[PDB]
RNA sequence: AUCUCUCAAAUAAUAACGGAGGUGUCCCAAGGCCAGCUCAGUGCGGACAGAAACCACACAUAGAGCAAAAGGGCAAAUGCUGACUUGAUCUCGGUGUUCAGUACACACAGGGACAGCAAAAGCUCGGCCUAUCGAUCCUUUUGGUUUAAAGAGUUUUUAACAAGAGGUGUCAGAAAAGUUACCAUAGGGAUAACUGGCUUGUGGCGGCCAAGCGUUCAUAGCGACGUCGCUUUUUGAUCCUUCGAUGUCGGCUCUUCCUAUCAUUGUGAAGCAAAAUUCACCAAGCGUUGGAUUGUUCACCCAUGCAAGGGAACGUGAGCUGGGU
RNA sequence: GUGAAGAAAUUCAAGUAAGCGCGGGUCAACGGCGGGAGUAACUAUGACUCUCUUAAGGUAGCCAAAUGCCUCGUCAUCUAA
RNA sequence: GCUGGUUCCUUCCGAAGUUUCCCUCAGGAUAGCUGGUGCAUUUUAAUAAAUAAUCUUAUCUGGUAAAGCGAAUGAUUAGAGGCCUUAGGGUCGAAACGAUCUUAACCUAUUCUCAAACUUUAAAUGGGUAAGAACCUUAACUUUCUUGAUAUGAAGAUCAAGGUUAUGAUAUAAAUGUCCCAGUGGGCCACUUUUGGUAAGCAGAACUGGCGCUGUGGGAUGAACCAAACGUAAU
RNA sequence: GCCAACGACCAUACCACGCUGAAUACAUCGGUUCUCGUCCGAUCACCGAAAUUAAGCAGCGUCGCGGGCGGUUAGUACUUAGAUGGGGGACCGCUUGGGAACACCGCGUGUUGUUGGCCU
């Protein structure tokens, strides 16, 4: 017989009451199913990360090995 | 077969359109709705008067066809057989399915259990709302006893109530009547079949020049 | 006794609108999109290159794959009602940009220079939103035209 | 009659009702992939006419193709091509000359010699190592068949001489005859150095006088006989090499609203003015029977 | 009816380029004992049992699809591809030829 | 159409194009067989006009009985300079009321050279 | 199992044996790609030339076509024709849909490899997008230059692993004909036949307006097309109540009640001379029969009669009967 | 059982009984036993004629049958009905 | 997989009749809902410069109500105007080819009425996301790379600067595991929306609230109506 | 005031018609030996200039079509929300709030980018 098949009384009371549930907000986040290399790059920036105080200063005295860069403003 | 409209009073569904497969429907006679002089032009009918109506009401298609039938034959007797101008303003564009017990023959055996539901089509019928017109007779201003009373018995053959109104239209124009003369009277309305022109001027120039030259010269 | 499957009920979400068919401006393919952007999905129906579905377009998210030609976008999906993450792949032209970040920015800079010419006259800051006060008392003048003006009813006769 | 027509009726777009673009190629050259996001395309458009042809390097941008440089076969007549300005041979130069005209901009003129002792093979630039790796561009022709030796692809090949790292088949260069191929090279050295266009007055010389009346006149109001042609062509490359000076200009000027001059556009009051005279001019017409 | 030219250049898994591919049609070796399931199937139908297995009635299906063994040219090497679900099916063909009359 | 039994790329019919130094010989050829003063009509609106002639041996032809006889429609499209513009693959477009050409366009040139009449009946 | 438009109430979702349809295929090009050209139709022209074809010039926003249903979509295409083609291939995961947020299946965004067209940019992982499909077990084939058969060697063989195939359409997938009025059990008022309830296509039904008929005369008496209400014993419609049982047709007998008046009492009207009759009002007080046939109820027939109403507890089986089923 | 190929398991080939297949006989064996058209000096009816099918088209006979739906068939009788 | 029963008292929390699959439709599995038991801890945790859920702001989406047919498609009433040469009767005329009107269309400008499977326009009720330190800039560093002559872009790793922390009102605590533990997987009623039916105390859906589980006050009476939710008592 | 190439948004740009257009230009235009395509040098392809501003094109004109915008139809139609509000029913009214649409009237007729260039 056919008394009541496929209602929606009582489907947002339910949902509704162990309430609605927002996910997360993670601050880092899987990379799984990104760009496959754009991460193989960026897992080749990752280690080469090596200068906190020392080289990161040095190669500005390299950037005046042609006196500056006047040059190279267009390209 | 010729189902009773005392099941059929209400707009009860939104209404069925009619469908360009479906030939073996009934052909009705509801052909005419225009009825006295229609060739007349407008200044000869200035007068005109509807059957303004009082609920949402659903109106069957035999009450209009009594509807013409009754203010034609008062309009042909106590109006002069061409004075008038009876229109029905209301055209019956929907479809009622009747579901009846055509189950003689007594041996098919299936017949309904409830299996299947499909319709059956047998007529028309035409929806009203409050302050919409169903009739209107466009005559002379002379006959406006003979009119407004051939109305009252228009009334009493649909269902439903009924306002009469006494238009200040000048005949079929959306123009009152005062404001149609001023309009008219230099250049600007142009006769037609039963109706008028609305302001020619745009543009560009020779629909106002050879206008302005036949009501010169 | 059913929708399923996977394009019905789209004869308005991928309907073009009122004469902007035709051949996609070619700017669509130009803008440049970054990865933690927020974007909007309207399935533009005239390209089936990946469509989102139909239970995407209309909702906003956060890029975080940007590719050749398409972009991998998170929209927030409710289902019961849990709300999932989703992440779709859509194309460029299902896309388009927000707005929504766009009035905070630049109310996260006129913060940064309210506060910085108050930098130099100190006091005061004054920065968060209020909604709408009441508006004050005030005194209004006719000055122009004294009252009545006045209207009064004779709304049937008709 | 077509009068609802113009409520549904749209158009196609700007430039595919002028019958410039085609929107695509549009779509397809100037796509780049948005992963890498705003390093541009820098294509190549060749657009040819009846005086003179026009090459600019550009790249498309959301409010218009930004343009780096342009080279045009009018600035020719100052390196000695003087007149034939739309010969495949003067094609060539013109795409030499945007190829060493926008090597300046970039300071690649230690780097990327080119091809220069023109012959006719196709020497694609090399990426010379440690350090700038070649300019890139795209052929961009849009309206023009591609037809087997056209002049566009001298251009193509102008800048490829030039230096620019274009990719390239031969199969559009002329006389590498398709059936069969046929790298039959020197036959762009007959006509890089526009000798066939000599060969035509060569093989024109004899029969008639009016055929220098005819086409290749003005050769003759110049002097330029079928012989030395190559040596024009031959000058130039080794002058479009000195110096592409950009085309500054320093007139600064006679521009600002001279005279008026192309018929300013009647405001409503004397659009007013001119319907009001009108309709007194036709009663006037009508009040002279009357 | 669906052509296939008998010969493409496909993939040669071995030579790991495309090559001149011989195509074919698979048919379909007969069920030869002692495989397993029949060195069984000839046990539990043996003595007294009435038949113990099911007898699949109940087809549905009115077509199958059709396998193509495509030998390479070079090194003999082949690869069983499928197709889509076809009720007639011909290789060899007699490609179609088109803007044409009927003639005689 | 099976009225005649033709068929679909049945290959019923033959046609060619003239254009230039033979356009202007083979008309005069077919004009003095058309005796010229060829009918008002022969003359579309667009300023072109063609005309039936029969009896092809008379065009500066032998009759050679292998052949037989075949009867002949002709169709002369006029122009101006300038409607390349017409067709056109790079900046094309349409020309204007004029250089458009008028039937009497049509109809002035072939009574103004050709000297015959335009039978206006 | 599946697809399209609608229902669907402006996200998406939504149901009925609701409405209109579709699918189980078709295509070596109808797949790919590069180039070229633009369609429905209308208009004026041209021997045989109408609807006849075919050539030909202008107009022509898609009104054409796109294998097929329907919907979107497409104009230098995705359409038409021509070039050349095999990307309708091989591999690894991930996403969208269905969603339990599982599997098939279809689709999509990519990495790797090999290629096709193209001057190149680029485009292609079948069909312009939304349907066109199938587990385990078993059989089978193709693949390693394979692993195992456990005392050891080689060869046959068998098996294993990987990717396809053979099919379950009741489509998440048993291998399956009837009958029982001779019957049976577990239950069911989740479910019929039966009373009661609700309902009215049917039944039955009385006012409004008059086209009329009524010799003349609209309304003495009727009253077309309309229109509005009233009753539920039938006919159904439903499935509310009862299946650990409400005795299920009638007739016989015997009560009372109702008017929707057949006759009688009291009156009004008439196309009311008398007689006879018809219309209407107050009216349920007293009546409303004997028989032939049939199990029936209405039924018709003979006869009585100045003059032979209609109905209510489907009244009434520990009242009878047992003719019907 | 027989031959052949193989190192063998095994695979192949000839041959291949009764049934079945083909064929004959049988219905006091199970059963079955037709249509449409046109026609006779009034209408009617159709002795006849065409014709399509089938294994054979229901013959002698009986019948609204305890067997006929329509049906309370139509006619006569029995009856006051 | 069905019927009947299933034995103490208080205290606390407290449902479901839905989804997907099943030779499944009086049953299961499965998720939702439930209780238990913890645990982690916050200047929204114990002597906030940060979360979270109705309004505001800002910004996306939509094609229903209304509107429309003097916009497409689809029906569609009425006449008007027209060179016409499509013209039907004719007519003055041998026909008229001279002409006359007429009538049919056709064309032009109108007009009456509409449409679950029609749209130009387009609401309210709604759906999405945002609203700051997980921020804002500045720098030069990183990368094998595919792209790039700053070996620039991108995505990152460490420094420099940053005022008063960036709508409103809320916090009966919130966050999270396990036992996916019990039951349930026959629902009925109602506003507004709605389909089938002629109707129905009928059939089927959308939303919210109820009844089921719920007593008390009111409607004489009643599962759902209107008030109001309930420890024992006084006022 | 301009022109070309390349565009962006894609009718305020479109369509019809008419007028004008210095220069830079663009074209129109001359040819077929080569490259090259065609039944046909028309189309493309390649050669280079005699002719012309007719036309394209550019600028404008029109109580033009359309399309754009604004007022206005209108606080209207509809709609959240509430009542033990009306009515026999259809349906209506009120309260609390959000609030359109055709038409109609007006007003506008493309705005611009990068690069060379003309300057009446």
């Amino acid at each position: 017989a056919k008394s009541k098949n496929h209602t929606n009384h009582n489907q947002n009371k339910k949902a509704h009451r162990n309430g609605i549930k927002r996910p997360l907000r993670k601050r880092h986040e899987s990379t799984l199913g990104m760009d496959v290399k754009f991460l193989i790059n960026q897992r080749y920036a990752r280690k080469g990360n090596l200068s906190r105080e020392e080289s990161v200063k040095r190669y500005n005295e390299r950037i005046a090995s042609q006196k500056g860069k006047p040059k190279p403003v267009t390209l | 077969g010729r189902r009773p409209a005392r099941c059929y009073r209400y707009c009860k569904n939104k209404p069925y359109p009619k469908s360009r497969f479906c030939r073996g429907v009934p052909d009705p006679k509801i052909r005419i709705f225009d009825l006295g002089r229609k060739k007349a032009t407008v200044e000869d009918f200035p007068l005109c008067v509807h059957l303004v109506s009082d609920e949402y009401e659903q109106l069957s298609s035999e009450a209009l066809e009594a509807g013409r039938i009754c203010c034609n034959k008062y309009l042909v007797k106590y109006c002069g057989k061409d004075q008038f101008h009876i229109r029905m303003r209301l055209h019956p564009f929907h479809v009622i399915r009747i579901n009846k017990m055509l189950s003689c023959a007594g041996a098919d055996r299936l017949q309904t259990g409830m299996r299947g539901a499909f319709g059956k089509p047998q007529g028309t019928v035409a929806r009203v709302r409050i302050g919409q017109p169903i009739m209107s007779v466009r005559s002379s201003d002379r006959y406006k006893a003979q009119v407004i009373e051939a109305l009252r018995r228009a009334k009493f053959k649909f269902p439903g109530r009924q306002k009469i109104y006494v238009s200040k239209k000048w005949g079929f124009t959306k123009y009152e009547r005062e404001r149609y003369e001023e309009l008219r009277d230099d250049n600007r309305l142009e006769p037609d079949g039963c109706n008028v022109k609305y302001r020619p001027e745009h543009g560009p120039i020779a629909a106002w020049e050879k206008a302005q030259r036949d009501v010169y010269a | 006794t059913n929708s399923k499957g996977y394009r019905r009920g789209t004869r308005d979400m991928f309907s073009r609108p009122f004469r902007k068919h035709g051949v996609i401006p070619l700017s669509t393919y130009m803008r440049v999109f970054k990865i933690g952007d927020i974007v909007d999905i309207k399935g533009h129906g005239a390209v089936q290159k990946g469509l989102p579905y139909k239970a995407y377009h209309g909702k906003t998210g956060r890029i975080f794959n940007v590719t050749q030609h398409a972009v991998g976008v998170i929209v927030n999906k409710r289902v019961r009602g849990k709300i999932l993450a989703k992440r779709v792949n859509v194309r460029i032209e299902h896309i388009h940009h927000s707005k929504c970040r766009e009035d905070f920015l630049r109310r996260v800079k006129e913060n940064e220079r309210l506060l910085k010419e108050a930098k130099e006259k100190g006091q005061w800051v004054s920065l968060k939103r209020q909604p709408e006060q009441p508006k004050k008392a005030h005194f209004v003048k006719k000055l122009e035209e004294p009252i009545a003006l006045a209207p009064i009813p004779y709304e049937f006769i008709a | 009659k077509n009068k609802q027509y113009f409520k549904r009726y749209q158009v196609k777009f700007r430039r595919r009702r002028e019958g410039k673009t085609d929107y695509y190629a549009r779509k397809r050259l100037t796509f780049q992939d948005k992963n890498k996001y705003n390093t541009p395309k820098y294509r190549l458009i060749v657009r040819l006419s009846n005086k003179d042809i026009t090459v600019q390097i550009a790249y498309a941008r959301i409010e218009g193709d930004r343009v780096v440089c342009a080279a045009y076969s009018h600035e020719l007549p100052k390196y000695g091509i003087q007149v034939g300005l739309t010969n495949y041979a003067a094609a060539y130069c013109t795409g030499l000359l945007v190829a060493r005209r926008v090597l300046n901009k970039l300071g690649l003129d230690s780097l990327y010699a080119g091809c220069t002792e023109v012959t006719g093979e196709e020497f694609n630039v090399e990426p010379v190592d440690d350090g700038p790796g070649a300019f890139r561009c795209f052929l961009d022709v849009g309206l023009a068949r591609t037809t087997t030796g056209a002049r566009v692809f001298g251009a193509m090949k102008g800048a490829v001489d030039g230096g620019l790292n274009i990719p390239h088949s031969v199969k559009r260069f002329p006389g590498y005859s398709a059936e069969t191929k046929s790298f039959n090279a020197d036959v762009h050295r007959a006509h890089i150095f526009g000798q066939h266009v000599a060969d035509y007055m060569r093989s024109l010389e004899e029969e008639d006088e009016e055929s220098f009346k005819r086409q290749f006149s003005r050769y003759i109001k110049l002097g330029i006989r079928a012989d030395d042609l190559e040596d024009i062509y031959k000058k130039a490359h080794q002058a479009i090499r000195n110096d592409p000076t950009h085309k500054v200009t320093a007139k600064k000027s006679s521009a600002v609203t001279k005279k008026r001059w192309n018929a300013k556009k009647l405001t409503n009051e004397q659009r007013k003015t001119k319907i009001a005279a009108h309709k007194a001019a036709y009663v006037a017409k009508l009040q002279s029977e009357t | 009816m669906v052509n296939v030219p008998k010969q493409r250049r496909t993939f040669c898994k071995k030579c790991k380029v495309h090559k001149l591919h011989k195509v074919t049609q698979y048919k379909k070796s007969k069920e030869r004992k002692g495989a397993q399931g029949r060195r069984r199937y000839d046990r539990k139908q043996q003595g007294f049992g009435g038949q113990t297995k099911p007898i699949f009635r109940k087809k549905a299906k009115t077509t199958k699809k059709i396998v193509l063994r495509m030998e390479c040219t070079e090194c003999k090497y082949r690869k069983q591809t499928p197709l889509k679900r076809c009720k007639h099916f011909e290789l060899g063909g007699d490609k179609k030829r088109k803007g044409q009359m009927i003639q005689f | 159409v099976r009225s005649f039994g033709i068929r679909r790329n049945e290959k019923i019919a033959v046609h060619c194009t003239v254009r230039g130094a033979k356009a202007e010989e083979i008309l005069e050829r077919g004009l003095k067989v058309r005796e010229y003063e060829l009918r008002r009509e022969n003359f579309s609106s667009t300023g072109n006009f063609g005309f039936g002639i029969q009896e092809h041996i008379d065009l500066g032809i032998k009759y050679d009985p292998s052949i037989g006889i075949y009867g002949l429609d002709f169709y002369v499209v006029l122009g101006r300079p300038g409607y390349n513009v017409n067709h056109r693959k790079r900046k094309s477009g349409t020309v204007g009321f004029q250089h458009r050409l008028t039937k009497e366009d049509a109809m002035k040139w072939f009574q103004q050279k050709y000297d015959g009449i335009i039978l206006n009946t």
